[PDB]
């Protein structure tokens, strides 16, 4: 995160680390106690698929203070939709080996309906994006979880406000833009994955995934987000639908 | 309504036959007698925070 502030200890209790081979891969959201919500790019280079641990009540990767847990990763669904490499269909779904403990600092994001996503929770200007991602374009990572309350813009306007780069990837119905074009504050490439979180009358909701951008914080570009609300139905589908032999699914998008 | 400032139900909103409305809640809540507000079932209802409830 670009231009943020650290996340002070159990403010993003839906955030969840993910690990191969105990190295930082991801970010994800939890959204019950045995599923994750995180970006389908995340899995492009994974050969090991017995080292993915996702971390719920992680804070500080310099300290264990006890409300850290740990699971494997019993399975990563993607859309059928979803080519390695390229930027559309942006979403994984990961089924954990064991359910997470719901504690002060381990609590689920809520996956709003597409209804009230797409008619109320659009329109809420701002929403906070985490992660132990990049504090800079070519920086460090994080060693604190950071956050940054970014603003939602409408795709024409995303377009229409950001310079015309050459083989840029387009922006789907299955994305939107939201942060700022004058380089100060974005989420970046370690980021990936992490929630794109909306308040509603008292309430938090997923609404977009960490995807992708040109470098972090780049003059004249905004952050990519995965439109959640475009598959409520395939995750809530899978959800209620018995686990299946092997770590990697493709599922049937829509 | 559903449409219009989400059919006044704090989170989900159903449109039905003629001017009639129903708000529902995501699962660890229940609606009130208001027929609009969400009040949390459970210990760890999801998006709260916890830290911040307790302060
Ligand atoms: C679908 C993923 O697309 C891309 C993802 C990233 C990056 N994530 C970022 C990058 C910049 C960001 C800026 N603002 C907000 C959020 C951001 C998030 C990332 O994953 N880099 S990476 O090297 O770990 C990586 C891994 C898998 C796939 C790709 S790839 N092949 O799509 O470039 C890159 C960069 C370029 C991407 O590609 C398009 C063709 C511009
Ligand atoms: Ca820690």
């Amino acid at each position: 995160i670009v231009g943020g502030k650290v996340c002070p200890k159990g403010e993003c209790p839906w955030q969840v680390l993910l690990l191969v081979n105990g190295a930082q891969l991801c970010g994800g959201t939890l959204i019950n106690t045995i599923w994750v919500v995180s970006a389908a790019h995340c899995f492009d280079k994974i050969k090991n698929w017995r080292n993915l641990i996702a971390v719920l009540g992680e804070h500080d990767l310099s300290e264990h203070d006890g409300d850290e847990q740990s699971r494997r990763v019993a399975q990563v669904i993607i859309p059928s939709t979803y080519v390695p490499g390229t930027t559309n269909h942006d979403i994984a779904l990961l089924r954990l080996h064991q359910p997470v403990v719901l504690t002060d600092h381990v609590v689920p994001l809520c996956l709003p309906e597409r209804t009230f996503s797409e008619r109320t929770l659009a329109f809420v200007r701002f929403s906070l994006v985490s992660g132990w991602g990049q504090l800079l374009d070519r920086g460090a990572t994080a060693l604190e979880l950071m956050v940054l309350n970014v603003p939602r813009l409408m795709t024409q306007d995303c377009l229409q406000q950001s310079r015309k780069v050459g083989d840029s990837p387009n922006i789907t119905e299955y994305m939107f833009c939201a942060g700022y074009s004058d380089g100060s504050k974005d989420s970046c490439k370690g980021d990936s994955g992490g929630p794109h979180a909306t308040h509603y009358r008292g309430t938090w909701y997923l609404t977009g995934i960490v995807s992708w951008g040109q470098g972090c914080a780049t003059v004249g570009h905004f952050g990519v987000y995965t439109r959640v609300s475009q598959y409520i139905e395939w995750l809530q589908k899978l959800m209620r639908s018995e686990p299946r032999p092997g770590v990697l699914l493709r599922a049937p998008f829509p | 309504i559903c449409v219009n400032e989400n059919g006044g139900c704090e989170q989900y909103c159903s449109d039905h036959t003629g001017t009639k409305r129903s708000c529902r809640c995501h699962e660890g809540y229940s609606l009130l007698a208001d027929g609009v507000s969400c009040t949390p079932t459970v210990e760890y209802p999801c998006g709260k925070i916890p830290i911040l409830e307790k302060r």
